[PDB]
């Protein structure tokens, strides 16, 4: 099956900086970007970015430019993203995702929370 | 680029019928291709969202008949004709027509 198996849940202190990882798999990696999406603790989505590896096309959403940094590293097929300089703002789960709804695969989530 | 969905919230029994809103500021039609640029994701807790509707109105692989999106240009709603224990979940309408994909602040169903 495609899998997409995301980093471990990070306790963070503020000012410091974080690292999920999403290593795809039961796919060719080049074929979809992926997607990174913040879950608000509440209720919400965020759209954060995305990464197409092959083309590397990568979009940001303006309100992320700064906070948000996406990596890949095609050997392994994993996508990364790096979030600096993490207030209590950024207490969220955050999620890969493969395409924009012609492939549906997300990661089980990375809990990220900020004391 | 905004997308509002009301309501925030809304609580059913399983059986009875329900709508949600989603209106953008500006029109999702792309006369490109005529069709709706406007996605419907289902998040129950603890789970990553599901894709439920794409293009306003079409079906995702495997997702029951009892969800049918509709809507064009601004005005979108999302019907489950009769609602099941297995559709409590927070429902996302997502703009798929231009960047930033935003998304609405979601209504969450809940049951009695
Ligand atoms: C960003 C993303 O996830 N792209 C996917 C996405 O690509 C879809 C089909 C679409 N791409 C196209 O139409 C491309 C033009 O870039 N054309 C052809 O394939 C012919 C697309 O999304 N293109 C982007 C540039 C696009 O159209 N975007 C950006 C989001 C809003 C939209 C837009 N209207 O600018 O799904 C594909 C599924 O096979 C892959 O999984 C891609 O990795």
């Amino acid at each position: 099956q495609v899998q997409l198996q995301q980093s471990d849940a990070e306790l963070v202190k503020p000012g410091s900086s974080v690292k999920i990882s999403c290593k795809a798999s039961g796919y060719t990696f080049t074929d979809h970007a992926i997607h990174w999406v913040k879950q608000k603790p509440e209720q919400g989505l965020e759209w954060i970015g995305h990464f197409s590896p092959g083309n590397t096309d990568i979009k940001y959403n303006d309100k992320f430019k700064g906070k948000a940094t996406l990596t890949v590293d095609r050997s392994s097929s994993t996508a990364y993203m790096q979030l600096n300089s993490l207030t209590s703002e950024d207490s969220a789960v955050y999620f890969c995702k493969t395409s924009t709804f012609f492939f549906d695969y997300w990661g089980q989530g990375t809990t990220l929370t900020v004391s | 680029l905004v997308m509002t969905q009301s309501p925030s919230s809304l609580t059913v029994t399983a059986g009875e019928k329900v709508t949600m809103i989603c209106k953008s500021s500006q029109s999702l039609l792309n006369s490109g291709d005529q069709k709706n640029y406007l996605t419907w994701y289902q998040q129950k807790p603890g789970q990553p969202p599901k894709l439920l509707i794409f293009w306003a109105s079409t079906r995702e692989s495997g997702v029951p008949d009892r969800f049918t999106g509709s809507g064009s240009g601004t005005d979108f709603t999302l019907t489950i004709s009769s609602v099941q224990a297995e559709d409590l979940a927070v429902y996302y309408c997502q703009n798929d027509y231009s960047y930033p994909l935003t998304f609405g602040a979601g209504t969450k169903l809940e049951l009695k």
